C-alpha cells in the first residue's frame, strides 16, 4: 500500500467575490441601496478607489458555502489508498467533530480579517452574518470585529452557535449558506484597498472588489501549531506552511511536521500524529489541492 | 528631551514591516498634527546604513506628560494588535546626539519643467535645454511610504540620521518628528 499517483480534493468553504460599497454610519441597517465604491484613474497612471466625501463606512459583502464531505477526494487512482484515507477521516470524525476547526473558522469569520488593509487603522468594524436557509434569512449574528482579536481564539455563545452551524455543514448533516456583510469606519474621502490585478484594481462590474481566493486565504488563517514559533499567531493552512510576505517557510520538510509527511505517516504507516497536527492535516484536506506524484 | 518611548513592530505574516512602519509613521504624523508643538522628536535605534534599513523600532522623545498623553489617544486604536509598547523612561547617560532630517531630491525633472515654465512663461524646449534629464539625484536613505487624506497622494519620505555629536542644541520639530535644529539622543 502506497500513496496514489493522482489525488485531488475540491475546496470546501467556497467564498464569493467580496463586493465593496460605501455609506454613512448608523445607516448600517438600511444598507441595501448603498452605492458601490468606484475605481477611478489618476496621474504613470494609477487606478485608486476612494470613499465618497459624505461616507465614512466601507461595506463589503460576500457569501460562503459550507458543503461537507471533506474526506472524499475528487480524483484518485488507487482504491485501497482511497479506502484507507476514507476510514482514517472517519476515525478522526468519530474521535472528535469539526468543532475545533469550525470554531477557528467562525473566529476568522467573526473578526474582519478578510478586510486585509481595510481593517488596519479603522476606528470601528462590525460584522453581520446571516445564515440563509430558504430564500429568506434564518439566523443573524452580530459581532464587534475589533473585540475579537487577531491573535487568540476566545469563546462566546453566539460564536459557539455559529461554529456549531459550520461544523454541521462540514459534517454533511446540512447545507450551509452564509451571507457576510462587514462595515468599516475609516472616514470621509479615505482610500480603500481592493485586490490588484496583473497598476490596476480588481473590479466586478462597476464596483471595486476583492478576489474570492483572498477571502479564502483570510478564512483559513487558523494554523497555530507550527513548530518554529507561536507568538506571531495564526497563518493560513498550507503544505510547507509558508507566507509570501516574510519569504520564509514554516513546516519545513527537514522537520517532520509538514502536511505530506504527516499524511504519509498517518494513512500508510498508521502513525497517527498529535491531535493539533491532526487538525492541521484535516484543515489542509478542507483547503483542497493537488497531492500525489 | 528627557523621556523616550520605544514601540516595536510586532512581526507580522499578513504585512511586511515596511508597511506597518509606513502606517505607524502616518498615524504618528496625524497625532502630532492633532497635538501640535515642536518639542516632539523621533529616532530609529535599529539603523543599518549598509542595506539602508529602518529596522523594527520607533523611539519617540518628549516630556513625561506628552508621552503619557499619547498613550491614551485614538491614534493607537486599531493598531495595538500589530505592535508592542514600552515604558516612558529617562534616556540613560551618557549618550551621543544626532538629527532626523527629511532629504528629498529633484529626481523628477518634470516638476522642475513645470516650475520653470510657470514662473517664466517659457516653452517646453527652453525648459528642456535649461535643465537636462541628468538632474535626477539618487539616494541610499531609508524611506517611509505615506499617503494623503484630502487630496490623496502616496509618497516616500527619506529619513537621514545625521552625524553623532557630543552635545545637543535647541531647536524645533515638525509634525513628522523630523529635526529642525533639535537633536535626539542616539542609543
Amino acid at each position: 500500500l502506497s500513496t496514489a499517483s493522482v489525488l485531488a480534493f475540491e475546496r470546501k468553504l467556497d467564498p464569493s467575490d467580496a463586493l465593496m460599497s460605501a455609506g454613512a454610519w448608523a445607516q448600517r441597517d438600511a444598507s441595501q441601496e448603498w452605492p458601490a465604491v468606484t475605481v477611478r484613474e489618476k496621474s504613470q497612471t494609477v487606478d485608486v478607489a476612494n470613499l465618497p466625501s459624505d461616507a465614512d463606512t466601507l461595506k463589503v459583502r460576500f457569501t460562503l458555502r459550507v458543503l461537507g464531505g471533506a474526506g472524499t477526494p475528487s480524483a484518485c487512482n488507487d482504491a485501497a489508498y482511497r479506502d484507507k484515507l476514507l476510514q482514517t477521516v472517519a476515525t478522526y470524525v468519530n474521535e472528535q467533530g469539526f468543532a475545533e476547526l469550525a470554531r477557528r473558522y467562525a473566529h476568522n469569520l467573526a473578526n474582519a480579517r478578510f478586510l486585509w488593509r481595510n481593517r488596519v487603522g479603522a476606528e470601528a468594524v462590525e460584522v453581520r452574518i446571516n445564515h440563509i436557509r430558504q430564500g429568506e434569512v434564518a439566523r443573524t449574528w452580530r459581532f464587534d470585529a475589533l473585540a475579537i482579536g487577531l491573535r487568540d481564539f476566545k469563546a462566546d455563545a453566539e460564536l459557539d452557535a455559529l461554529a456549531e452551524l459550520i461544523a454541521s455543514g462540514l459534517s454533511g448533516s446540512g447545507h450551509v449558506l452564509l451571507e457576510v456583510v462587514a462595515f468599516a469606519r475609516i472616514g470621509d474621502g479615505q482610500e480603500v484597498f481592493p485586490s490588484q490585478e496583473l497598476k490596476t484594481l480588481y473590479s466586478v462590474r462597476d464596483a471595486a472588489a476583492i478576489h474570492s481566493q483572498k477571502i479564502g486565504n483570510a478564512l483559513r488563517t487558523i494554523d497555530t501549531w507550527y513548530p518554529d514559533e507561536d507568538g506571531l499567531g495564526p497563518i493560513a493552512v498550507e503544505p510547507y506552511g509558508s507566507v509570501t510576505s516574510q519569504g520564509k517557510a514554516y513546516r519545513q520538510p527537514k522537520q517532520k511536521l509538514d502536511f505530506y509527511t504527516l499524511l504519509d505517516n498517518w494513512v500508510l504507516r498508521d502513525e497517527a500524529p498529535a491531535v493539533e497536527q491532526q487538525h492541521y492535516v484535516i484543515a489542509n484536506l478542507i483547503r483542497g489541492g493537488v497531492f500525489g506524484e | 528631551m528627557d523621556h523616550y518611548l520605544d514601540i516595536r513592530l510586532r512581526p507580522d505574516p499578513e504585512f511586511p514591516p515596511a508597511q506597518l512602519m509606513s502606517v505607524l509613521f502616518g498615524k504618528l504624523h496625524q497625532a502630532l498634527v492633532a497635538q501640535g508643538g515642536d518639542r516632539i522628536g523621533v529616532s530609529f535605534p535599529d539603523l543599518d546604513e549598509s542595506r539602508s534599513r529602518l529596522g523594527e523600532r520607533l523611539r519617540i522623545h518628549a516630556s513625561a506628560d506628552d508621552l503619557r498623553a499619547l498613550l491614551a489617544r485614538p491614534w493607537l486604536e486599531g493598531l495595538r494588535d500589530h505592535l508592542q509598547f514600552g515604558e516612558p523612561a529617562v534616556v540613560p547617560h551618557p549618550t551621543p546626539y544626532r538629527q532626523v532630517s527629511r532629504v528629498q531630491a529633484k529626481s523628477n525633472p518634470e516638476r522642475l519643467r513645470r516650475r520653470l515654465m510657470r514662473r517664466h512663461d517659457l516653452s517646453e524646449e527652453e525648459a528642456r535645454k535649461r535643465i537636462p534629464d541628468t538632474v535626477a539625484r539618487t539616494l541610499d536613505l531609508p524611506f517611509v511610504t505615506l499617503r494623503s487624506q484630502s487630496t490623496g497622494q502616496h509618497f516616500r519620505l527619506f529619513i537621514r540620521h545625521g552625524p553623532l555629536q557630543a552635545t545637543a542644541e535647541e531647536g524645533g520639530f515638525t509634525c513628522y518628528g523630523l529635526s529642525k535644529g533639535g537633536f535626539v539622543p542616539w542609543f
